[PDB]
């Protein structure tokens, strides 16, 4: 039960931009060897790796563990794989933390990647990670769930007449964060006006698809002094899983948790509340301790996560976003690197993208820096809350 | 075609998958527990609430109302076999017995009639063709008006 | 006393106005198709509809009148069958979930497949091999009609299911008479998608096939029953067009009052095997007890089925709570010719599709 | 009065192709497996000028020749390899027989059980008194609808059988029947496809979900209706795509091999399709004595099954006194190499539009 | 801290197919049977480590939450492992770290393979190599083992005894499986040696089937509540090497001291390295081993016994020919029948090894090594692309 | 076919995969490290021995000897696109530079000449057709005498 | 070079098989094979002011072994000028490679200074005529070279069933579930 610290974290820049020239093996080496350089450590010093991608159906490449190890040239160091939608990296990070905390491995590398251009149309493939017999094979995409989830939230929480404004305000705030973050895909672009964003596609809340690989180096606490001046520790993390089927959100007898709201729906993610409550208790903090956070953003799905994370009351996330509360001077800065709207989004690499910005935030290195930040939390979901990962990081 | 050269395909579906799911897709069959009478859909082997192995097939209510709906008009997200109909009306259907089914609404005679909470009934329709050339049939929902 | 216990019908909602087909192809006169033939619009099969989809709907609607019915026999009559090997009636039986132990097969003889399957079910119940039987006549003529064909403007689809039994009969089965021959007026060889004509469309083609077999079957049943056209309150013919029953009536000695109750295809077109059965449904929907009905259907490659019915007094209690076929035909969606060709998969697209739009 | 089979006839192609000829070309299966376990040493080849209607009318005519001056009241053709997808092929055979025009006519299709399904329909017509007699035909050209290189190509064949149901001079009485069906797409052919396709890899796993289940359900269902056990029946007849299949089903259903052997015929014919259960019944009827009890159970994929029980009457002795046995008919055979067989059954990928015969 | 296995079970006859049940039903069968053996309620599980070949078989991806809901343990997390034949071997090592880290006290570890959901599962198998240079070129895993067998016998002068060695190895698996009730080849008569030499693959061909298996891991101090005789985990090692079959002969990427200069397919450099790391971590040498489990297919068993340190380079054939892997032999191998006799589901294979060792250390195996205090599982994925060595002792 | 209904396919290969690998598959290009002069195949970004990112492409020797061979005669293990040639002769080819390639032998004119240590040369042949309908070509080996 | 619209053999777009515009025979050869070949050769010789007797070797289209000899007899070339170029006795119609493969077999035995006349025929219809002179460098070239004839000795025999199978001439399923299903 020893402490684990993050000595380094890096990912390929512009994750919302495709990297059609390099193979996924080239892409993975790039992010890892840049992170190893930051930690002043040799690649041979890694004793094992926990990596993650969507599944063998994209690049038609299965059992990827040994190929990753050989690609990095750390053979015979093992590589542990995780295939869990957008939380593939978040689960790979949690796996690596358990590998170092167990004392079986002293230095581990945890990352995720998504090389979507290897598939002709990657958007059709995505649905293969659900209750495929009753949704994928029926023509139900993952984007459908987020579209319906956004609809139920606005409709049952009295946001009629303000739906376009809330989505555009969140999307605009993501552009503002991403304009000055050099690793963001929307970096350097002008900020569209609020009225322009409401007329754009998905009212400005559509994410930027792309490709990226990222990784973070975890080391035992006593070994951390050799590799980093300012280490970031892991207070606590939780991972939870419920049925992939979208219908079970409203009716979930399998899920067992206390205090869950009676009116569970797509707008009120029951699994997301459970995962947050487990992680907070395990990390020894309440929601009032978070100085900066990172959530999965797509249409109104960001609003649902803020309420499940305890940032604001049920039905209040929209008004919170409208009041500039997730701005840098707002009550809680949210997705300070630009999020999936501005930074970009690769499903396999999403978890590391969250840790990296939180990692930079707790070391004062973020481009939009929360003054005196001590606690950083990453909220991530796979599928539609079928997976859910909440990770808590502190700087001291 | 004219050159019968086999083309590479990683995954070919066996008839067994849909054969075991004829009850679930054709007749909207879920599962009910004998101890606590809790109902689920899709079918499951283990009860969730009391965690009993004793679970039996259950015919879900074929009538229901629309809990939430969202049109699918984006052509980038058009799936093979479903690109002919634009737009597809995705909706979560709250059946009469309380269960919620994720499906789509078809045969919208009156656009004004379709709204949140409108009554619908289950129908059987054609879906994407199987990888083994067999026609796939499964449920959809139409407005019960 | 064995006859029809209940019935149900299935119709596609999408409609294509006849003028749309003429403006693209310009292959026939609009006045002839609308006024002489009597079809102003036809039903468009959606991408997710076929014989089984429409068929199981009509079967489910017939069985809903008899709750908890156990299926003892199910015969699917279709010439546009989705499977050339293996029976689709097995799939419909699975969808109904009313039991596995049942006589099951696919009957096919062009437009008389529906009635031919009705004769199967009648024989099973009358011979005591089963206590009840389900007959389904369905066809997707619009799917199996080539673009540019003269008959494209009035090719449609439909399904009709009738449950044969001895309990609570609404229309008795008095007797039947059937005939056949080798008259290649219309043929679809194995592997062909589209039904093709054996000769030019016209009165000459109707006299040797449609009118010949219909007259022989109708006469054969009437002579067996010692009845004349004047004894029947309604007559029901094959109804690829509205003109076909009226034209057949004048040829057979029936009056227009005897045909009009069966006319339904003004906005549907050629429903294939279902047209004689859908016409019977439109008649049974407003019939009074005791009335006599004569049904004669025509299937090409030709033969004909003649069936005589008597409406029982139980028809009153049946119609009290039921949706008539005329009301079912009110629900319609309109599409242009471009959409109709897309829905019915009549664009020459790539054999192997990489993505849906590529 | 008792209603049952009055006469029967069969039509089988004369061309034969040794199984080894197919294996040497494709090398896709073990020769010992097919010849010894499966029991097919050679299969029937379809000539260019014969098909379902050719074999059907030949089988139909041969049965009607036993009843001179007969008038046809109903004719049903049961086949899953139908030459016409629209219009009834049975109407053509009716015209060829020239024994009457006024007859109940249709095409019945349910894979391998189309023959018995048509047999059941003819029985219902006569027993219900809707007709005085009825003619049922089970025919198929499986070899024509089996692709080259298919695992089942080496034992794919063709054949036709016809049975006359009547109430006068019955040689085999029709006691009772039982049928079941389900959606088990173990083998399927969609509309427009020429070749029958499999739903899963061949094996005992594929057999257990379709062939074994539907045959067992139909058999046990019928025997419970008559309150009889496997020991009551003198002969049993199953689907006979392979010689191994009737034996395997008997072992599964509890019939000793002696009840199966009289029905075996397909050692040199291969999969005869819808005619295999009827052809097996014919080889039984050629040698049966009066009083013997026959249990026939058929199988059609996309699965359903038909079970029928028969009793042999005293008229069988007069019938076979002047009759050609099916076993005698199976001796007439012409052998071809694989090259000729592919040419005869139109399996070479030739030009869509042919200017001359060889150009 | 120490972890102990309180129960381990798998669906019977793994070499035979279960076409009637879905993969969810199959996973629940082994899981809830294992819970009954350990006298523990299913809601007591805090996390799961399961494994399957890949999302391509049943077209089911992101399987974690589906497993948790299938078992009815939500919101308990399920950590997925997709690493060829060692999917269960890798997943067991994942659960060991979850319990040893203290983040979870009770963890369920297993694997499954539902091969019948794929029309032709064999041609899909190659999807887990260096796909561009072997899968897409028509080179399968089965090609690798056939070549490796050919190089072994040819490099070590076994010419003329190849059919005898494979049949002797194969027949020993048949003899072991006959009295093992859960084995697929259970209760069958023993074919003669000469019959096996003329049979397919000289009798060394494995039995393809489907199965689900699982084992319960619990912290040492909690183990006494659930079982009377727990089995501990001395040490485990996992190593990764290039999937490409050519790299066995020339792999400067693999850095491990003391490797023989004649590395190839007959001498697995990765399997030696993995064995040495596990033996050091468990604090035992090869002479300590009382019973072992290998991935048996063609002569791959022979190579694995040598890489495991049981016999010198080239002795396995002569070792097997001298009846060394028999029950009375110096070291019994695959006492449950192995992949040839028990059967094998690729994802489920790691648990199939552990269960027999788990049973052997408790004196419960049908072919029981008397006084076995240690058991070792050798498992490989691809052709030694993965290699997993787990050491279990009862003291 | 005559019914152009989309058929389900989970994976459709992008042309990018084979595009980046033309050097490896057409020209047998591996990787060579500049600092320590070690060569590998297939191509790689990181050198294994010295762990330097300075790596460059390398044209492997297209001649070599047969190190070990095994016929593939089993029809159960026949893969789509490769079922026409039976039996395929699988072989490990020790290139003249010391590297080992896994491929197959074709064009066996004389059976007696095919034994271990026989000299072979690389040739370009057609392989399984791509999921994107593009023909696929890659290397094979024939006896070099 | 010369050309015209003579549809003696055509393959329309989307057709796999080459089709004949008329029945095979000497009449079909005169309007296409014989006309265009004569026109191109006579046109070239008139440009070069040479006669058939000046060339040591002549190379024609070699769909068949008979075609160059018959064309030579027609155009006035004695057999010895043709025989070196013949190779297709065991190959068949090699298509576009037949004039080039004939030249290779000639160059394998040619001496410096010898004159070669190559006239090829492509249906549909057209003919290309090319005249060559052998340089002194051929002697050095042939010192280390595998001749065409030696390469043509390597062959593997198959029956008709396999040949049809190898060339994908069986009518198989459009969509193949497995290799043999
Ligand atoms: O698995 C995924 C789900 C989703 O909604 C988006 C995406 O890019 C991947
Ligand atoms: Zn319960
Ligand atoms: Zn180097």
């Amino acid at each position: 039960a020893r402490r684990v610290a993050i000595v380094s974290a890096a990912y390929t820049p512009k994750p919302g931009s495709s990297r059609v020239r390099q193979t996924f093996k080239e892409m993975i080496v790039e992010s890892a060897y840049k992170a190893l350089k930051d930690a002043k450590m040799h690649p041979r010093e890694i004793q094992a790796v926990a990596y993650g991608y969507h599944g063998e159906g994209i690049s038609e490449y299965g059992g990827l563990g040994p190929t990753i190890s050989d690609a990095l040239g750390i053979s015979p160091a093992p590589t542990f794989m995780s295939t869990a939608n957008c939380t593939s990296s978040s689960v790979s990070f949690q796996m690596g933390h358990q590998m170092v905390a167990s004392g079986e491995y002293d230095i581990v590398l945890c990352g995720g990647f998504e090389k979507m251009t290897d598939h002709f149309n990657y958007a059709e493939y995505i649905g293969s990670s659900t209750e495929c017999e009753y949704d994928y094979f029926l023509g139900i995409s993952h984007t459908d769930a987020f579209a319906l989830a956004t609809a139920e939230y606005f409709q049952k929480f009295g946001y009629a007449g303000r739906e376009a404004d809330v989505l555009a305000t969140f999307g605009r705030q993501m552009r503002i964060y991403a304009q000055n973050t050099p690793t963001a895909t929307r970096y350097g672009q002008p900020i569209p006006s609020l009225e322009v964003l409401k007329n754009s596609e998905a009212c400005g809340s559509m994410l930027a698809w792309g490709e990226a690989s990222g990784c973070a180096i975890l080391v035992a606490e006593h070994l951390a002094h050799k590799y980093t001046d300012k280490p970031v520790f892991v207070r606590g993390c939780a991972y939870t899983g419920v049925s992939h089927y979208f219908g079970t959100r409203f009716h979930n007898p399998t899920l067992h948790h206390p205090g869950l709201p009676k009116d569970v729906g797509m707008a009120v993610s029951a699994n997301s509340i459970a995962c947050a409550e487990i992680a907070y208790k395990k990390a020894g903090i309440t929601a009032k301790d978070i100085d900066v956070a990172q959530v999965y953003d797509l249409l109104g799905a960001g609003l649902i996560q803020m309420e499940s994370m305890g940032i604001c009351g049920k039905g209040q996330a929209g008004d919170f976003v409208l009041e500039g509360g997730i701005a840098l001077d707002g009550q809680l800065p949210l997705n300070t690197d630009g999020g999936n709207i501005g930074r970009g989004h690769a499903s396999g690499c999403d978890g590391i993208l969250h840790i990296t910005e939180l990692f930079r935030q707790l070391r004062g290195e973020s481009d939009n820096q929360v003054k005196g930040a001590r606690i950083g939390v990453s909220q991530n979901l796979g599928g539609y809350a079928a997976h859910n990962s909440v990770i808590v990081l502190s700087n001291d | 075609s004219m050159y019968p050269e086999q083309i590479h395909r990683m995954t070919t579906a066996s008839m067994l998958r849909e054969w075991r799911e004829h009850g679930g897709k054709y007749r909207l069959e879920g599962s009910q527990c004998e101890e606590c009478n809790e109902i689920f859909f899709p079918r499951r082997t283990v009860c969730g609430a009391c965690n009993s192995l004793s679970v039996k097939p259950y015919r879900c209510a074929r009538s229901g109302k629309i809990e939430v709906m969202a049109p699918a008009e984006n052509p980038i997200l058009a799936a093979m076999g479903y690109g002919e109909t634009v737009p597809r009306i995705m909706a979560m259907v709250r059946l009469d017995d309380g269960l919620v089914i994720a499906s789509e609404i078809v045969d919208v005679c009156d656009q004004q009639q379709l709204k949140v909470g409108a009554p619908v009934r289950m129908v059987i329709r054609k879906h994407v063709r199987e990888s083994n050339l067999a026609w796939q049939y499964a449920y959809k929902f139409v407005l019960d008006i | 006393k064995i006859g029809i216990v209940s019935y149900g019908a299935g119709i596609p909602v999408c409609r294509l106005k006849v003028q749309e087909v003429i403006n693209v192809w310009k292959n026939t006169d609009l006045k002839l198709v609308e006024e002489n033939l009597g079809v102003t619009e036809r039903a468009v099969l959606q991408p997710d509809e076929d014989v089984i989809t429409l068929g199981v709907l009509a079967a489910q609607r017939a069985l809903d009148k008899v709750p908890g019915h156990q299926i003892e026999a199910l015969y699917l009559g279709t010439c546009t069958n989705p499977y050339d090997s293996r029976a689709s009636a097995s799939i419909i039986l699975e969808m109904l979930g009313s039991g596995y132990d049942a006589y099951c097969a696919d009957v096919q003889f062009a437009g008389k497949s529906g009635t031919s399957a009705l004769q199967i079910c009648q024989a099973l119940v009358a011979s005591g091999m089963t206590g009840s039987a389900l007959a389904i006549g369905a066809d997707t003529i619009n799917r199996n009609t080539a673009p540019g064909d003269l008959t494209e403007s009035y090719a449609g689809a439909g399904a009709a299911a009738l449950l044969i039994g001895s309990q609570d009969v609404i229309a008795e089965f008095d007797a039947s008479f059937s005939c056949a021959a080798d008259v290649a007026d219309n043929i679809r060889p194995q592997g062909d998608r589209y039904i093709r004509s054996g000769m030019g469309l016209g009165s000459d083609k109707n006299s040797i096939g449609l009118e010949d077999q219909t007259r022989r079957a109708a006469e054969g049943l009437m002579a067996k029953l010692h009845t004349s056209p004047a004894d029947y309150d309604y007559v029901v013919f094959q109804q690829n067009l509205v003109s076909t029953p009226y034209s057949l009536a004048k040829h057979l000695g029936f009056n227009p009052k005897q045909v009009e109750p069966g006319i339904y295809a003004g906005n549907v077109g050629d429903a294939g095997s279902a047209s004689p059965l859908l016409g019977l449904i439109n008649v049974l929907d407003q019939a009074r007890p005791g009335q006599k009905i004569l049904l004669v259907s025509y299937g090409f490659g030709a033969g004909s089925d003649a069936i005589a019915l008597t409406v029982t007094d139980a028809i009153e209690q049946y119609q009290k709570h039921n949706k008539p076929l005329r009301e079912l035909l009110e629900s319609k969606i309109y599409v242009d010719y471009g959409t109709s060709i897309k829905y019915e998969f009549k664009y020459l697209r790539a054999d192997y599709a990489l993505t849906a739009y590529l």
